[PDB]
Order: structure tokens, then C-alpha cells, then sequence
RNA sequence: CGCUUCUCGGCCUUUUGGCUAAGAUCAAGUGUAGUAUCUGUUCUUAUCAGUUUAAUAUCUGAUGUCCUCUCGAGGAC
């Protein structure tokens, strides 16, 4: 009867979102806690880390991941500079039918840190293939995107015209993104760029009949030293 | 960025102070514990100036500290109860000018924990046993005996655990070469935990309870417990055995109470108040620190009250039973 | 001990690498850890003996038969 | 130890009597069950050093031959403050191996 | 006894190696002997072992023979095309359903 | 069943050995009160937080210590049932 | 040899001859151990590789090991993981140099399907964090803790106990403020399998460092009939 | 507000498509429906944007984007109807050409401006192959004799090559 | 232009030197604890109520009133 008494007084997910100051934080299962109020308040504190997603999944963790084939682990490039890949291949192949200064320099002289996630980055099944999104930034580009466009990749990409910069200057930039500035369209042509119609031109500056730009500015019209640094 | 940290002038506030003949000779010196610095002063007798004989750093919070001295020994050691897990016994070598660590015994994890001892430290006057107590649930006792070469030796810990019991102050009781007794104010919150109404928070008064070592059987038994009228905050040992009666003075809010076990009845006084003060009348008054002076002839205590008035307390006794307590103003 | 044991395990492994090729077995894969996987059933198999015994199963056979009928229906001066 | 979870320790108040290990078991930490970097000494409960047991291998139960130490880890995480680590259950392993012995030869 | 895994390894090993080197074969699986491999193959595994129930005519022949040549099963079993084990137990079964 | 009651014995004993641990049915009240009581013992410990309060209010360290130890009895109101 | 003193001495001699000659020859032969009879051991060979790498500084061997991690055979991948574990336990303070190198390996183990790789990878992190105590390499320990954490729901005693060990190592190396932030949201979850796991972790913390935890608890709002906020902590001066 | 993406080059990732649509608008649903057998692109995809004007803007701005070099057809989700044009301006390109000329119908082929080989300027002509005779007819009906950018436009059905 | 035969170029198949006594020959450590994977085998019941669970589940139990036909059915309610 006591279990039923708590059930009878148990809150709906709508009520729990209502009284609670933050409602998103509130999951469908939080309504099943002993104290809905303390649990939502504890999930609504800064810097906390949410419980891993697979607690309820009937199947196992990485057992569910299973079936596809995976390429063997790829060595850190600075270990790869030693070539111990080649030495191991040669000895292994002879059987199948290295100097020391390079190794010490590889560990100390030229070893550098990797890219590491900050506190709150939980691992989950698919995070290695999760598509990085949200990047609403027009300025960021790729090399696969540039090449598969036929647009230059690397340091010349800025003078390599994105084929929709001419449509930015023609209909305005993408209308969902007024905040989009396009170099050579709403900011000046990048350094050493040239507006033009030849292969590699920046079009013509978006212009009104008095001589002001209709989009951005097509021509481009403290003491940050750290405190205690080594020498 | 990589940083290196030095000091420029060491801490200079004082949180405990004990006085002994720490260097072996009739001249008597002070040890003061700053926060995490421990340093020994000595006041020169004629001119009265005070000299900092030595100041060492201990990298650890010192929570309590006591002086103590074996029977007929002419030095005085230093028991120090830190926030570490260990009790340690130090001794000041006047020659080389440094504290030597005579002993260090471990009994728990480190840091100002709740149930791991170290806060309260008490010793029994004739030098036989030291007890170290937490704020809850744990008390230990060590016995200290001189060896063949009369160097110091420390026993294995005894044990007095008792669940759900805060401890406001612990102090050794003076008895002549009998079982040592320690007399620790207490309080027992266990039932107040389960009073959904809120009663047992009130009507739960604190109980003074004489523990007692038992040299014969080598353990520690709670001998006498007894409720106190109202909450008191610390105890003053009363030099017992030959000089003076035995027993303890309690210095509770607004009163001071001699109270000893046996048949001795309880004796009270209210604390004399400032003629026409300006204080908010509701605020009580308590005793903050205290200091016994004991001479071959007599003894008297000084005790100091919240506003800063000293009082010279003396005990008028009938040969074994104390009859009246007599306070008079001293200074401020 | 190890030389004959290593030869024994190697010979077994080469043995149904040859047999898998002779039965033109599609749903066969060796993973990067050297264990045997059925791509049709998403099942891991330790030994080559375990893998061949898995191919004769209500699990393998029913998956093979279901994969079968679905494929046939699924094609088009 | 970390290897047979069916084993128990004395877990009373430590004392002043040092702990010793058999020649058989010697060279290891008692808890982290490694074999390296001995830092600090073991101390054992008064009972667990009473009686004939003066000088016994804490683990193997046999003759004391050397001192028993604590690995750097266990002393860094302060697992060395739990009193007597004296194991007050003999464990199935010694029993069963002796029994199979008496059977065989 | 034999487990299906050892069984499959046997099938493959035989079809590769031919019926004549049982030493190599038995070397393959652990806790299996060359004599046992040979026996099992000829007894159960080999495809020529016909695995069905007895016809009425087959049981007529069996009964008649085991009456003709008492207890000689390795002599009979070729004549009706089953193993000594099949002939033996199955004759036991007929005898028990009769009595 | 067996899991629940052996882990229940282990949690009740580990708790009666260490005041303040928890177990899968610890309620908001006991959590919060053990957490106060530890804060209190630690203010009286660290010689300094005492100075901080004894200057923030205008009381003297003996009176401050006394009020802390008064409160350690029932710091977060009376229990909940 | 079914005795242990024998195997012990064996390993120590392998160290000695490594010193006699040079790491590479002995390391190559030691690595050629796939030695099926797994425990009773190739494990002792793992210890031997550790002593090798230790006695002649691990500049030399760590590339060889990280290389072997590619050979697709199971027991040898796990061999390299163990050998790493012992390596860090043995050399201790010097890991402050190789932790940056090693991590992306351990990442790779902690994110894969089977329990043996996760249990052995978790041992490594334990020892590594205990060795790097106090040297400022915390960002990478924090990242390794993020991969370790999700196994916390698991069943096989060897992996659950390896994981718990790893977590208390990381406690001393990251601080308890971190472990507490990881441990909060599930102290009061509606489940009970999780609440079991989380209160087990949170005890294992609170027993150690129950003093440090004072300045770390979150601020919890008081309701009508109680008072849950500590005000003495924001007496402002 | 869903977009038909046809002619998408087999190697183009739906990730890359949503990547280009990231600068383009509220990328809400990128889905490259594919043959579940061969795995590679099915030459069709649906990309629904949250805003209709942003969807149409991506259709009108992403026109003929050379996917792996090949212009992919992004819009809402050769019958001999080609117009040729005389008097074409030399500063006009196929971009603005198709951008304006799309009015009478969808363009089936890339508008070829008649340009000479040496310097590369237009010879004064253009053409584009629409979808239907009605589309070429409405184009040549609104665009014949009228003023193109700086040269009066001339539109008539293209002479078959 | 039709037929037929031959020459060549482009090439989509197998391809160890034999005899001898099948030349001869033919290895598995043990124990204690725990996990994983295969092979195997099985749930269509309708409510309600209960137990239990985070939620199912499970498991527990029983199949509006009267007459009659053969759980169904008709009617007066
Ligand atoms: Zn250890
Ligand atoms: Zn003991
Ligand atoms: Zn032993």
C-alpha cells in the first residue's frame, strides 16, 4: 500500500518541469526517483556530469557495437618519425620467409600532446563517428569540401573563390544567416586577392549608385604578453 | 608557468601555548603553536624581554598540544596532536637547538576528520597515560613508561569507542598513583536524531562522564556518568592527591561548578557581572581560557571571562570535602 | 610445448581459410583480433571449429533462408 | 588479498609489534599484492601477535623470516591505516591442496 | 564422446587429407586419438553411412540374419548396409517392443 | 534477495564503522545532515576558518567554538517523518 | 616451472642480461611470445618486458610496444597492455614524460567491445595516475577518466574491481572535486542498480579525503521545514 | 521546405552536404537515401531546412555546385527545347544567365555562352536547354528584343548542332 | 559474294624427380576461483487485482444479475 501511496503522490513529468526552475534537465525517468525535487535540482547544478546513457538499454555496452571491421591502431606521428614501423616490418619479413639518438629525440625533443576532451566528455557508442555539427560558421571550410568543389585547399583557399560567393553577392548572403560576412563580398578581398572575372576573380564589390556597399565592406574601409614565461 | 613560493615573515598569531622546563634546567620556557609553525620562546628573567629560541615549520595543522613529564624526571616532553593520523612526542635538545621526534604512533587517516582522533588531548598529572580523543566516537589511550636506560617508551593503544557522542572537552583528573581518570564532557545525539517532533533537541542535557584506565586489566572503562544541569564548555583540573582535593571545575554558561565523584556534593556560583554594563542583556557569559597556579603551599586558578576580566578563583575546603568557592576580581 | 602448439593452431587456421574459400562463403569475416565473425548473424566465433559448427544452426540457417527469400522477392526500318 | 575475495583481515587497532612473512611469501606487499617499492612497515593487532603466533607469516601462517612492508601505492592512498591486516581465515586453498596431497601421496 | 566442433574439424580434415594419414589428422584436435578418428569416421561421419529408419524389409532381413548368424554383427552389418552399432541397438529395440 | 540483504548488511556495517557513508536508500535528510556535521568538525579543526568567523561576527573564538558545538546536535532542523 | 621462485629469478636475470648487452635483442625475442599457455605464463614475460624497459630507460622500448599493439592477435594485444601496467608501476615518477605518448593507445582500448581489453586498460590507468601524482599532468588523466567512467555499470567481478581500483587512483590524482562532479547526478537516480553503483563509488571517496570534500559539496536549497544551506561559508569579510 | 538533391556525385558524403548547408541555413534534416545493397549514394537525397526562405535560398545559391566537380541539382524536394540568344553581353556568365532565365522553366543543360578560344570573351551569344517547348517559348517571349545587361537581348530556338 | 580447309596474331584451363619396410616415426600437466562465446531449448490470453520493477516484465491469484440454447448465444432487466 505504501508503494502505491508514493505512486499516488508521484508527480507527472509536466509537474516536475513546472515547479522546478529548469525543466529541460528533467528526463522521463526522474519521476520514478524517491525525491523528484532533489534529483532535478542536482541535475540542474553547474559542471555536473550526467549518468551514462546505456543504463536502461536492454543490450550490452560495446557488445552492442559488434559487427563492422576496424583498422588497426595508428601510431602517434612522432613515434612514426622513428620508422620502427619499417624496422619491425623488415625483421618480421626476414623471419616470415635501429640507432638510439633518434629514439631519445623522438620522445623528448619532438613529442607533442594530442587533442583531449575536457571534463564532461563521456564516451558513448558512435562518438568516434558522431558527426560534428552545430558549426554554423561560414568561414570554416575543409580540404575535402574544397577539392570536391574543385576549389583550392590550403593557404590559397581564401583567394580560391567559393562558388556560392557569386550567389552571395547576387542574392545577398544566405538569408537565414545575415551574420555571414564573406571575404571579398562583405569584407575586403583577402590579402593579395583581386576582384575580377578571370579564372579566380572576386566578382565586383556589391555597390549602390552612390558608392557604398550593400553588403559589409568589400574594401575594408591590451598588451597581451603572458606574465611568467620561460625564456 | 612554473612557480616557487617563499615566505617573508612567518605567521605570528598564537593558537596554543604550554610552558615547561623544556630544556632541562630550572629556567622555564613557553612553546607556542602558530597555525602550522611551532616555536619555542623563553622569557629572560631579569629584563623580562622574550626571545624566540627557535621556530620550526611542521607542514600540518596543529590541533592540540600538551606538556607532560614523567615521575621525577627533570625535563618536559611535548605531545602534539595534529591533523595527521599520528600522535607524536617531541623533545627539545638545547645543545643542537632542534626538536627531536622521540615518538610517532599512527592511528587513522589524515585531515580534520570527524571520528579520527587528534583534537582533544589530555594527560594525567603524574605522567603515566595520555589520551587522545576525536570529536565523536573514538578515544585512545597510550601508556608511557621509562625503559632500562630511562629513555621513554610508549605502549600500544587502548580503546574507549562509544557511538554517537560529541565531546566538548577532555581533561585528566589528578589522583595519586592510582588508576588514571579522564573526565570528558559529552552529549549523546542519538535519540535526538529520531524525534520527528523536535523535542529531544532540547531536553537532552550533557553528561559529564569519568572514564578510567584500569592498570590491572589493561583497558578503559566508563566508570561514572552523570547529567549536568546546563551545558558547559570546558573543564579545569583541580590538583588532587596530596595538594588540594581532587575533582573538576566546570565553567558553564553563567555558572561555575565544582563537581567531583565520591560523595562530594556539587558546588556552584554565578559569574559576577560588570556593574552597569551596556551589553545586550540576553547574551550570557562564559569562560574563555584558564590557568592554574600551584605552589608548594597553595593553589589558585585564574579564569578569564568573555569580556576580558580575569578572576582569581580559590577553593576553601574541609580536609577532604570542599565547602565553598571564592572568586574575586583580578584585572582585565 | 609452444612450437608444436603454435604449429597446431596455425594449421587449423589455414585449414578453414581454405575451407571457407572452397564453400565461397560470403557471410564469413575474420576480424582484426583474429576471431571469426558471421556478418549475417552479427555473431563472434573463437575457433575455426566453432565457426563451422555455427554455420549449421537454426540461427545461421534461418538467417540464411530469410536472407534468401527476401533477396529473390527484392529483385525487379 | 586482491586475489581470493574470500579472505578476511583482523581489522582491530594496530599496535607496536612488527609483522613478519614466511620465506615462501616474502618479498611482496600484503594488500596491493605487488612485489615492489617497499616504503613502510606493517604493525599488527595485539591479539594477532599474542601466543605462539609471535613471529608468524601473516599470510602463509608459517615461520617469520623477514619484515613485512607496504607498497608505495598503498601508503600513498593510506590503505596502511586499517589496523592489523592479519588474515583470520585460513582459506580454502591451503585446505584443499593439503587434502588432495594426502589423497595422492 | 564427440562434440560437434571436433566433428566438423574432422569432416574438413578428412576431405582435405584423404583417408590414409590419420596421424596428421589426430594431431590436430587435442584429446582425440588417431584410432578414435578412424573409428568415428567409418562409423558415423563418412557420408556413406545411411541415416534413416528401418524399412519393413530391412527389419525382415535384420531379424532373419541375426537369427542365422548369432551375435556376429560385424559380419551382418555390411549385408544390410548399416554399422554394427545401428544393427545392434535397433535389433535390441525390435526385441524389446516384441517383449 | 541474497544480493539485497548481503549488500544491506555490508552497508549498515560499513556505515556503523564510518559515520556518514551512504547506501542506496539514503534520504536527502541524512545526506544533508552528515554533510553539515562534517563541516562543523572541520571549522573547529582548521585553526583559521575559526579566525574567519570570529572576525566576520564579532564574537571571540571560544564563544564561536561553543556555538558550533552547540549546533552539531541537530543542525538541519528536526527530522523529516 | 610450476614454482614461483623460479619464475621470479628468471625475470630478474632477463633484466640483468638486458643491462649486459642492450634492450633491443632481448625485447625482440620477448615480444615473439604469443606462447598460447597464457597464464603459467606469458604473463611473466610481460613482467620481463617491464623490467627490460625499466632498467634501460623506456625511450627505447615504448615504440616497440606501441608497435606490437597492432598485431591483430588477442593475447598479444593484452600482453602489451599488461606490460604497460607493470611498466608504469615500476618506473613511477618518470611517467610524466611518456603519459602524453601513451594515452591515444589507452583511449583505443577503453573504447572497444571486450571486457578483457577494458579490464586490463583500467589497471594501467590506476598505476599511471598513482605515479603522476603531483606533477601537473592532470588534463590527460581527466580525459582517460572520461573513457573509464562508462564501464562503471558492469558485472564481471574482475572488470568491476579493476574499474573501481582505477577510480580511486584517479581520485588521488585528479582531486575529489572531480570525482564528486562525476558522481553527483546518480546519487539519487530512480533506478536502483545505478544508485547501488553510485553510492559504492561515493563511499569509496568519502572514506578517503572526507575532509577535502568539505569545500566541494554543491549548494542545496532549503525547503519549508528545514534549513539546508550553510551560511557560515559565505560570511563575507 | 524539403530539398531534392539529385546528380550528387557518388563520393560526396551526406556529412559534406550538411556541412555545406551549415553555412547555408538551418540544416534540419540531411538524408541521402541510398541503395541498401551497394551502400553508395543513390543520386538522390532529401534535405529539409527549417525555414522555407532558407531552403529556397540554398536551392538558388547552391545551383550547379560542382560536386566532386559535378554540378549537383539542389532544388525543392533534351527534347530539342533549347533557346539560343544573340547579342549576349561579354560580362555575363552562366550563373546570372540561368539565374534570370529560370523564370520560364527548369534548365536541362548548362547555359553555354559562345566564347572564342584565344582570349576567352563571349562572341556575343548564349544558349541554354530548358525543359519544355512552353518554357523555351515563354523565355523567348519575354526575352526577345528586350534589353539584356548592356546588349539588347535576342532569343530564338537554338539551331540544332 | 557464298562455302570449305590450312598459317599466324589478341588469348578466358590443368601443370615437384622417382623408388623403398602406408620409407620410419608420431606430447596431451594439476588445482582454486570467476566471466565471455557458440550449440541447444521455450513464451500469443482476455481482462482485473496483487506482488515486484526505474518501466515493462515476472510471479501470484479469479472469470453487472436471472432464465435457457449448444466459452459462445437469445431476451426480460
Ligand atoms: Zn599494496
Ligand atoms: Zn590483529
Ligand atoms: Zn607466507
Amino acid at each position: 500500500s505504501k508503494k502505491k501511496l508514493r505512486r499516488m503522490n508521484r508527480f507527472t513529468v509536466a509537474e516536475l518541469k513546472q515547479l522546478v526552475a529548469r525543466p529541460d534537465v528533467v528526463e522521463m525517468h526522474d519521476v520514478t526517483a524517491q525525491d523528484p525535487k532533489l534529483l532535478v535540482h542536482l541535475k540542474a547544478t553547474r559542471n555536473s556530469v550526467p549518468v551514462p546513457r546505456h543504463w536502461c538499454f536492454k543490450r550490452k555496452y560495446l557488445q552492442g557495437k559488434r559487427g563492422i571491421e576496424k583498422p588497426p591502431f595508428e601510431l602517434p606521428d612522432f613515434i612514426k618519425r622513428t620508422g620502427i614501423q619499417e624496422m619491425r616490418e623488415a625483421l618480421q619479413e626476414k623471419e616470415e620467409q635501429i640507432d638510439y639518438q633518434k629514439l631519445h629525440d623522438a620522445f623528448f625533443k619532438w613529442q607533442t600532446k594530442p587533442k583531449l576532451t575536457i571534463h564532461g566528455d563521456l564516451y558513448y557508442e558512435g562518438k568516434e563517428f558522431e558527426t560534428r555539427l552545430k558549426e554554423k560558421k561560414p568561414g570554416d571550410l575543409s580540404d575535402e569540401l574544397r577539392i570536391s568543389l574543385g576549389m583550392p585547399v590550403g593557404p590559397n583557399a581564401h583567394k580560391v573563390p567559393p562558388p556560392w560567393l557569386i550567389a552571395m553577392q547576387r542574392y545577398g548572403p544566405p538569408p537565414s544567416y545575415p551574420n555571414l560576412k564573406i571575404p571579398g563580398l562583405n569584407s575586403p578581398i583577402p590579402e593579395s586577392c583581386s576582384f575580377g572575372y578571370h579564372a579566380g576573380g572576386w566578382g565586383k564589390p556589391p555597390v549602390d549608385e552612390t558608392g557604398k556597399p550593400l553588403y559589409g565592406d568589400v574594401f575594408g574601409t591590451i598588451d597581451r604578453t603572458p606574465w611568467g614565461e620561460l625564456e | 608557468m612554473f612557480l616557487y613560493n617563499l615566505t617573508l615573515q612567518r605567521a605570528t598569531g598564537i593558537s596554543f601555548a604550554i610552558h615547561g622546563n623544556f630544556s632541562g634546567t630550572k629556567q622555564q620556557e613557553i612553546v607556542v603553536s602558530r597555525g602550522k609553525i611551532l616555536e619555542l620562546l623563553r622569557p629572560d628573567p631579569n629584563t623580562g624581554k622574550v626571545h624566540t629560541l627557535l621556530t620550526v615549520e611542521v607542514f600540518g595543522v596543529i590541533r592540540s598540544l600538551m606538556a607532560f613529564r614523567l615521575t621525577g624526571g627533570t625535563k618536559d616532553y611535548i605531545v602534539v596532536g595534529s591533523d595527521s593520523g599520528r600522535i607524536v612526542i617531541l623533545e627539545y635538545q638545547p645543545s643542537k637547538n632542534m626538536f627531536e621526534k622521540i615518538h610517532q604512533e599512527t592511528f587513522g587517516k589524515s585531515g580534520c576528520r570527524r571520528i579520527v582522533p587528534g583534537q582533544f588531548l589530555a594527560v594525567d598529572p603524574k605522567g603515566r597515560a595520555v589520551m587522545i580523543s576525536a570529536i565523536e566516537k573514538q578515544k585512545l589511550v597510550y601508556i608511557l613508561n621509562r625503559d632500562a636506560a630511562a629513555r621513554l617508551t610508549i605502549s600500544s593503544p587502548l580503546e574507549a569507542h562509544k557511538a554517537n557522542t560529541l565531546v566538548y572537552h577532555v581533561v585528566g583528573v589528578d589522583v595519586g598513583f592510582e588508576n588514571p581518570m579522564f573526565a570528558c564532557l559529552e552529549m549523546d545525539y542519538e535519540e535526538a536524531d529520531n524525534d520527528p517532533t523536535g523535542e529531544a533537541a532540547a531536553n537532552t542535557q550533557q553528561t559529564l562522564t569519568f572514564y578510567e584506565l584500569d592498570l590491572g586489566l589493561n583497558h578503559v572503562v566508563r566508570k561514572y556518568s552523570e547529567p549536568l544541569e546546563e551545558h558547559g564548555n570546558f573543564l579545569i583540573t583541580v590538583p588532587g592527591g596530596s595538594d588540594g582535593p581532587s575533582g573538576v571545575l566546570i565553567c558553564s554558561e553563567n555558572y561555575i561548578t565544582y563537581k567531583n565523584f565520591g560523595d562530594q556534593p556539587d558546588i556552584r556560583c554565578p559569574i559576577p557581572r560588570r556593574r552597569n554594563d551596556l551589553d545586550d542583556p540576553e547574551r550570557g557569559m562564559i569562560f574563555v581560557c584558564s590557568a592554574t597556579h600551584k605552589t608548594k603551599s597553595m593553589f589558585f586558578f585564574l579564569a578569564q571571562t568573555e569580556q576580558g576580566d580575569i578572576f582569581k578563583i580559590t577553593l576553601e575546603t574541609d580536609e577532604d570535602m570542599v565547602t565553598e568557592i571564592r572568586l574575586k576580581y583580578f584585572d582585565t | 610445448s609452444s612450437e608444436s602448439n603454435r604449429d597446431r593452431r596455425e594449421r587449423l587456421r589455414q585449414l578453414a581459410l581454405e575451407t571457407i574459400d572452397i564453400n565461397k562463403d560470403p557471410y564469413f569475416m575474420k576480424n582484426h583480433l583474429g576471431s571469426y565473425e558471421c556478418k549475417l548473424c552479427l555473431t563472434l566465433h573463437n575457433n575455426e571449429g566453432s565457426y563451422l559448427a555455427h554455420t549449421q544452426g537454426k540461427k545461421h540457417q534461418t538467417n540464411l533462408a530469410r536472407r534468401a527469400a527476401k533477396e529473390a522477392k527484392e529483385a525487379p526500318v | 588479498a586482491k586475489h581470493h575475495p574470500d579472505l578476511i583481515f583482523c581489522r582491530k587497532q594496530a599496535g607496536v609489534a612488527i609483522g613478519r612473512l614466511c620465506e615462501k611469501c616474502d618479498g611482496k606487499c600484503v594488500i596491493c599484492d605487488s612485489y615492489v617499492r617497499p616504503c613502510t612497515l606493517v604493525r599488527i593487532c595485539d591479539e594477532c601477535n599474542y601466543g605462539s603466533y609471535q613471529g608468524r607469516c601473516v599470510i602463509c601462517g608459517g615461520p617469520g623470516v623477514s619484515d613485512a612492508y607496504y607498497c608505495k601505492e598503498c601508503t600513498i592512498q593510506e590503505k596502511d591505516r586499517d589496523g592489523c591486516p592479519k588474515i583470520v581465515n585460513l582459506g580454502s586453498s591451503k585446505t584443499d591442496l593439503f587434502y588432495e596431497r594426502k589423497k595422492y601421496g | 564422446v564427440w562434440r560437434n566442433t571436433e566433428d566438423e574439424i574432422l569432416k574438413a580434415a578428412v576431405m582435405k587429407y584423404g583417408k590414409n594419414q590419420w596421424s596428421r589428422i589426430a594431431s590436430l584436435l587435442h584429446r582425440k586419438s588417431a584410432k578414435q578418428c578412424k573409428a568415428r569416421w567409418y562409423e558415423w561421419l563418412d557420408p556413406s553411412i545411411k541415416k534413416t529408419e528401418w524399412s519393413r524389409e530391412e527389419e525382415e532381413k535384420l531379424l532373419h540374419l541375426a537369427k542365422l548368424m548369432p551375435t556376429q554383427w560385424r559380419t551382418i552389418a555390411p549385408i544390410i548396409g548399416r554399422t554394427a552399432a545401428q544393427c545392434l541397438e535397433h535389433y535390441e529395440f525390435l526385441l524389446d517392443k516384441a517383449a | 534477495m541474497t544480493d539485497r540483504y548481503t549488500i544491506h548488511s555490508q552497508l549498515e556495517h560499513l556505515q556503523s564503522k564510518y559515520i556518514g557513508t551512504g547506501h542506496a536508500d539514503t534520504t536527502k535528510w541524512e545526506w544533508l545532515v552528515n554533510q553539515h556535521r562534517d563541516s562543523y568538525c572541520s571549522y573547529m579543526g582548521h585553526f583559521d576558518l575559526l579566525n574567519y568567523f570570529a572576525i566576520a561576527e564579532n564574537e571571540s573564538k571560544a564563544r564561536v567554538r561553543f556555538n558550533l558545538m552547540e549546533k552539531m546536535l541537530q543542525p538541519c532542523g528536526p527530522p523529516a517523518d | 616451472a610450476h614454482k614461483k621462485a623460479i619464475r621470479r629469478a628468471t625475470v630478474n636475470t632477463f633484466g640483468y642480461i638486458a643491462k649486459a648487452i642492450g634492450p633491443h635483442d632481448v625485447l625482440a625475442t620477448l615480444l615473439n611470445n604469443l606462447k598460447v599457455q597464457e597464464r603459467q605464463n606469458r604473463v611473466c614475460t610481460t613482467v620481463a618486458i617491464a623490467i627490460v624497459a625499466e632498467t634501460c630507460s623506456p625511450f627505447t622500448v615504448l615504440p616497440a610496444l606501441m608497435n606490437e599493439y597492432r598485431v591483430p592477435e588477442l593475447n598479444v594485444q593484452n600482453g602489451v597492455l599488461k606490460s604497460l601496467s607493470f611498466l608504469f608501476e615500476y618506473i613511477g615518477e618518470m611517467g610524466k614524460d611518456y603519459i602524453y605518448a601513451v594515452t591515444p593507445l589507452l583511449e583505443d582500448a577503453l573504447m572497444d567491445r571486450d571486457l578483457v581489453h577494458r579490464q586490463t586498460a583500467s589497471a594501467v590507468v590506476q598505476h599511471m595516475s598513482l605515479g603522476v601524482y603531483g606533477f601537473g599532468c592532470e588534463d590527460s588523466l581527466n580525459h582517460l577518466l572520461n573513457y573509464v567512467w562508462p564501464n562503471v555499470f558492469e558485472t564481471s567481478p574482475h572488470v568491476i574491481q579493476a574499474v573501481m581500483g582505477a577510480l580511486e587512483g584517479l581520485r588521488v590524482a585528479i582531486g575529489p572535486c572531480r570525482m564528486l562532479q562525476y558522481c553527483l547526478q546518480g546519487l539519487f537516480h530512480p533506478a536502483r542498480k545505478v544508485r547501488d553503483v553510485y553510492w559504492k563509488i561515493y563511499n569509496s571517496i568519502y572514506i578517503g579525503s572526507q575532509d577535502a570534500l568539505i569545500a566541494h559539496y554543491p549548494r542545496i536549497y532549503n525547503d519549508d521545514k528545514n534549513t539546508y544551506i550553510r551560511y557560515e561559508l559565505d560570511y563575507i569579510l | 521546405a524539403t530539398v531534392y538533391v539529385g546528380g550528387l556525385d557518388e563520393k560526396v558524403s551526406e556529412p559534406l552536404l550538411w556541412e555545406l548547408f551549415l553555412q547555408a541555413g538551418p540544416v534540419v534534416n540531411t538524408h541521402m537515401p541510398k541503395d541498401r545493397v551497394t551502400g553508395q549514394h543513390q543520386g538522390y537525397g532529401f534535405v529539409e531546412f527549417l525555414s522555407e526562405e532558407d531552403a529556397d535560398y540554398a536551392i538558388k545559391i547552391m545551383n550547379m555546385i560542382k560536386l566532386y566537380g559535378k554540378p549537383i541539382r539542389v532544388n525543392k524536394a533534351d527534347v530539342g527545347a533549347n533557346i539560343f540568344i544573340g547579342n549576349l553581353d561579354p560580362e555575363i556568365d552562366e550563373k546570372l544567365l540561368y539565374d534570370t532565365f529560370s523564370a520560364f522553366g527548369v534548365i536541362l543543360q548548362t547555359p553555354k555562352i559562345m566564347r572564342d578560344p584565344d582570349t576567352g570573351n563571349s562572341k556575343g551569344y548564349a544558349f541554354i536547354n530548358f525543359a519544355s517547348f512552353d518554357a523555351s517559348d515563354a523565355a523567348i517571349e519575354a526575352m526577345n528584343g528586350q534589353y539584356l545587361c548592356n546588349r539588347p537581348i535576342t532569343v530564338s530556338y537554338a539551331f540544332k548542332k
